[PDB]
Formats: structure tokens, C-alpha cells, sequence
């Protein structure tokens, strides 16, 4: 029953947003990044991007794809062309809607990039990504063998749960490949099956909504004075701050978010066994930690005198 | 039970009159006014499929 | 938390206003002297007297259900033991309250 | 910036108190975004500090558990007992060895 | 059996692939156990 899950991001389209670090400078990117969440334990993060996943360029379902917005025309590539990295390369697991799930190492940035023919697209964001160990032994890469604590990692399926984001009317995405000059006037050519609207300032205050017609206007000489917007009544976007909004109550629905933080099981390491030397009312502890290990002691009386210590070197505690 | 709205026609939320593969923007407008609804997920998964 | 942000309301050669919603910690401010850009060129034709409204609010995170901390108050406890009593080779195992 | 900057009354209360020091900032000249500046998650800062649990610090060697909040096996105090024994259980002398 | 991570489907060999990869028209588990009963 995956088609019942995917059917709500069919109402939506990918968009372009402002990314601060692109391949050269500051650009408008089709793969812009809204938020990175890293609160699952063993290295799984969940990116909310400005692209869409698990859908094809039409609206139907293709398996491992990124769907993006390239200056209005929606394009697509396979998922194995898209790579992202924090410090080391991350590994993309799955995608659903505006959301992506990756297995990432710890780092102070996220950079997603894909490669078209001779254009390289990138988007680096200053979003901190952390790695959260489980248990009282602080590893950096999850181990090979040990025991199994309970944990909380981002679930890998796109099951509808009780958490939502809010969708809206896309506003007037302005264009300038529409407006062009005649030999003596200004010419607006809206695309087929799409209505534009034109605001100019060459007479007094001029404004028009045009449909499907190469519609010239007299008294406008230079095309710097006319802005040709674009309109799409269908096809929701996210409530982004990198997009402008429409006029009047703005709201069209809400969608569920995939890959929520669920309870699970995680494998944790097991420290080398301490070597215990006994004496008269005293206990010595030889400790050889492989990776840093909390020692926590307490006494079973009315004053516990608890001791809490991160130990990362070979140490003897009496 | 929960009754959803497109007009003054309180239809059952499991039985919508329209679907997205028929209408591009009327389904989105029907979902627009019915956001404050405890049966919005029922209206949602019914309003996709015919 | 999760700082939610509404899209910027932009009017060309106009002036917006602040309409509140009483969302939690809902800040709103109106900025004048703005010449915004889209991907397809500039957005207004006016140099000055344009207006952009920022609106932000705090809502709780999507993972609030499985990752939250419960603040309680406790007083006047109640002790309860699982005894195993044998009186004259007749044994029971009963939760006694003490 | 500390524990409880979000205060939701229950998990599904739909009315949360929030004091997160949110301040809106002026957008960069030529860009459509909503820039803010707020204090970080006090819940995360509580999780970074977190003086250890009562499972490891409790006096008398208690064993704190979760689903009912309870302690176990705290070796403190003493239980008195009352036995109301019927007279039928008292066997006579000569029906036992001596 | 069941995987340790909740969103995962368990293949024939015990390999846990994501649950949206079951019955997708693409073979991921040994002997196509993601493509047996669809
Ligand atoms: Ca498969």
C-alpha cells in the first residue's frame, strides 16, 4: 500500500529557493535545503529539501528518483546521481515527498550536489549535524558486536503518522523570459495552458491578466518597466520562507511527514572486562577502555557518594 | 461520525464528490476550507481515490 | 521547538500591515525599502516604497510524540511488597500492601 | 535557553506556552527570506548537561523504574507484622516428636 | 522475523531493506523476496 502513501505529494510540485553557497556564489537552487534534523542515534538524519522524491516528472511513481524544478520546467534524475556529505560522504537511503533520509557522519555543514551534463548544482548550508551514541560508551562509528539497548532512530518507511507540515498556494513567480521587445513596443508571450499577468508603469498605472496570447502593449518602450508574473492555481508548494505568498487566507491543506523518530533496537559495544583486585574493605579497579567509557560508582548507604567519570585512558581506580 | 464541507452540503468524509485525477484545483479548494477537521485524514485518503 | 515561518508578504509600491494570529511567541514586523529578486528576475519595478512582512512563530517539533520529557510532582508514596509467607507448611505468594 | 522553554500541558494539548527569545531581523537586500535570531533549544541544552539519573545516584541502593514510577529494594526501615492466628492450627504436644 | 529498525522489510537472508522497496519492480533481496507476493 505504498500508492496510498505517495498520493498526497502528487498534489505538490518542487520549487526553487535561495541557497547561500552554490557551486560559485549565491544562487537560486533547485536542491535548496530547508532543515536538517539529527536526533536519531546511530547516524540517520532527515533532510527537508526543495526537491521531491519517489515521484516522476509527471506525477506518477518512479522508484528511486529526485524530482526538481528547473526554471519552471520540472525535470528528473535517478537517485544515485545525487550525493551528499557532511565531513565524510553520507549514504542516501530513501526519499518520500520533500524529505530525504541519509546515514551521515558528524559535521558542521551539509552539502548536496548532483551533476547534469556540464552544469554542476550544489547547495551548502551551515546546519550542524551531530552523531548520538547509545549507552555509556562513546563511540563514533557503530560497532560490529556487543549487546542491544533500546534506541530511537528515524524509521525507514513512509508510514502516515500523526505529524504534519502545512501546504499553501504558490504565489506569483515572476519571469522575464516571457517579456520581450517588438520592433517598437513590448511583447508578452505567456506559455500554453498557463495564464500570466502583466504590470507596467509606462502610461499611468497599467495592469492586465492575459491568457494564451502574444499580447503587445503600446506606450511601453523599454521592457525594464514591465514585470510578467506566472500563475498556477493547482500544484501546492510548502510554506517556505524562500517563496513569496499569494493574496487571501493562503491555506490549502496539510501533508504528513515521512520517516519519523520511532523506538527501535541498537547494538552498542561492550567494554573490556575490568580487572578487580580485592583487599580489606577496599576494591581496586584496573581499566583499559577501548573507546571512552563512563565509570559510575555509588555506595549502598544513606550517603551514596556517587562518582561519575568519563575514562578514556588506561587507569587504576581505588 | 464526522461530516465534511464543500458548500452547505454536509457529505460523509469517507465519500467525497471529487478526486484529484479528475479535477486539478477543486480538490485542493475542498481541502482548503476543511483543514480544521479531526476527520481530515479520512477526507484526505478518500479525496484522492475514486 | 520548531520555528515556523510564513512566506514574506510582498506588495509593490504599497504598504502592508501586521495582522496577528496569537500563535505562540508570534513575532511580526513590517520592513520597508525592499527590492527582492526571484529566479526569473526582479520582483517589483518600484525602487523604494516596497514592503515585505516577516512573520514567525514557535510550534513544537514533529518528533514530539516519541521524544519528550514529562515533568511531574510526587508526594506521599505507597509501599507494596511481594511476600512469600509460609505458616505451618501452608505457603502463599501474595502481593501484600504494607 | 533552559528546560521548559516550550511548555505543552499534555502531548496533544494543542495549546503550548513558548518563551524562546525570538527576534525577527531585517532581510538581506535582494533576497526573499525570513531571518530570525533566538536562543537555542533548552531541551537540547538540558540533554547536554544532565547530571546522572536517579538509577545511578539513589541512596540505599534503590532501583528506579519507569512505567509506574517506582523504586525497588531500598534497604531501609523495617516492616512490622501482625499475625491473627486461629486456635485450630495449634497442634498438641504429643502429636509431634519430643 | 523483525528488523531492529522499524521501517525495514526483512529479506530471505535477513538483510533489512527499507519498507518502501517491497513490491516496487526492482530486485533488491537475494532471490527477489521483495518481489514474491505483490
Ligand atoms: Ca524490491
Amino acid at each position: 500500500s505504498t500508492e496510498e502513501l505517495f498520493n498526497e505529494y502528487k498534489l505538490t510540485r518542487p520549487y526553487m529557493a535561495r541557497c547561500i553557497r552554490c557551486a560559485v556564489g549565491s544562487c537560486h537552487s533547485p536542491i535548496a535545503i530547508e532543515a536538517v534534523k539529527s536526533d536519531g542515534h546511530d547516524g540517520y538524519v532527515r533532510l527537508q529539501t526543495s526537491s521531491q522524491y519517489g515521484l516522476d516528472s509527471s506525477g506518477n511513481l518512479k522508484g528511486r528518483t529526485m524530482r526538481y524544478d528547473m526554471h519552471g520546467t520540472i525535470k528528473e534524475i535517478p537517485l544515485h546521481q545525487v550525493s551528499l556529505y557532511t565531513s565524510r560522504p553520507c549514504h542516501i537511503v530513501d526519499g518520500h515527498g520533500y524529505f530525504l533520509l541519509a546515514r551521515c557522519p558528524a559535521g558542521d555543514s551539509i552539502t548536496m550536489e548532483f551533476k547534469k551534463d556540464s552544469v554542476r548544482h550544489s547547495c551548502s548550508v551551515p546546519y550542524e549535524v551531530k552523531f548520538n551514541p547509545v549507552g555509556r560508551e562513546l563511540y563514533t562509528h557503530p560497532p560490529e558486536h556487543g549487546v542491544e539497548q533500546a534506541c530511537q532512530v528515524y524509521a525507514h518507511d513512509a508510514q502516515n503518522r500523526g505529524a504534519y507540515v502545512e501546504m499553501h498556494l504558490p504565489g506569483s513567480e515572476v519571469d522575464s523570459s516571457l517579456v520581450s521587445l517588438s520592433g517598437s513596443s513590448v511583447t508578452v508571450t505567456p506559455p500554453d495552458g498557463t495564464s500570466a499577468l502583466v504590470e507596467c508603469e509606462c502610461g499611468g498605472t497599467k495592469i492586465s491578466e492575459t491568457i494564451n496570447k502574444t499580447k503587445q502593449f503600446s506606450q511601453c518602450t523599454k521592457k525594464e518597466q514591465c514585470r510578467a508574473y506566472r500563475l498556477q492555481n493547482d500544484k501546492w508548494v510548502y510554506n517556505s520562507d524562500k517563496l513569496p505568498k499569494a493574496a487571501g487566507a493562503t491555506l490549502k491543506g496539510k501533508l504528513h511527514v515521512p520517516f519519523l523518530l520511532a523506538d527501535g533496537k541498537c547494538t552498542v559495544p561492550l567494554a573490556p572486562e575490568p580487572m578487580i583486585t580485592f583487599g580489606f574493605r577496599s576494591v581496586s579497579l584496573k581499566l583499559h577502555p577501548k573507546n571512552p567509557t563512563y565509570l559510575i560508582t555509588r555506595q549502598l548507604a544513606d550517603e551514596p557518594h556517587y562518582t561519575h567519570e568519563l575514562i578514556s585512558e588506561p587507569a587504576v581506580r581505588n | 461520525t464526522t461530516m465534511c464541507l464543500l458548500a452547505n452540503v454536509t457529505f460523509p468524509c469517507a465519500q467525497p464528490p471529487i478526486c484529484y485525477d479528475r479535477k486539478p484545483a477543486e480538490t485542493l479548494a475542498m481541502l482548503s476550507v476543511n483543514v480544521d477537521n479531526p476527520g481530515y485524514d479520512e477526507l484526505l485518503e478518500a479525496a484522492v481515490k475514486c | 521547538y520548531k520555528t515556523g515561518m510564513d512566506s514574506p508578504a510582498i506588495k509593490c509600491c504599497g504598504s502592508q500591515e501586521c495582522t496577528p494570529t496569537y500563535r505562540p511567541d508570534e513575532q511580526c514586523k513590517v520592513f520597508t525599502g525592499v527590492y527582492p529578486f526571484m529566479w526569473g528576475g526582479a520582483y517589483c519595478f518600484c525602487d523604494t516604497e516596497n514592503t515585505q512582512v516577516s512573520k514567525a512563530y514557535v510550534m513544537k517539533s514533529d518528533d514530539c510524540l516519541a521524544d519528550h520529557a514529562e515533568a511531574y510532582k510526587a508526594h506521599t508514596a505507597s509501599v507494596q511488597a511481594f511476600l512469600n509467607i509460609t505458616v505451618g507448611e501452608h505457603s502463599i505468594v501474595t502481593t501484600v500492601y504494607v | 535557553g533552559a528546560f521548559g522553554d516550550i511548555q505543552s500541558r499534555t502531548v496533544s494539548s494543542s495549546d503550548l506556552y513558548a518563551n524562546t527569545n525570538l527576534v525577527l531581523q531585517r532581510p538581506k537586500a535582494g533576497a526573499i527570506h525570513v531571518p530570525y535570531t533566538q536562543a537555542p533549544s533548552g531541551f537540547e541544552q538540558w540533554k547536554k548537561d544532565k547530571a546522572p539519573s536517579l538509577k545511578f545516584t539513589a541512596p540505599f541502593g534503590c532501583e528506579i523504574y519507569t512505567n509506574p514510577i517506582r523504586a525497588e529494594n531500598c534497604a531501609v526501615g523495617s516492616i512490622p507484622l501482625a499475625f491473627d492466628i486461629p486456635d485450630a492450627l495449634f497442634t498438641r504436644v504429643s502429636e509431634t516428636p519430643t | 522475523n523483525e528488523c531492529n529498525i522499524p521501517g525495514n522489510f526483512m529479506c530471505s537472508n535477513g538483510r533489512c531493506i527499507p519498507g518502501a522497496w517491497q513490491c516496487d519492480g526492482l530486485p533488491d533481496c537475494f532471490d527477489k523476496s521483495d518481489e514474491k507476493e505483490c
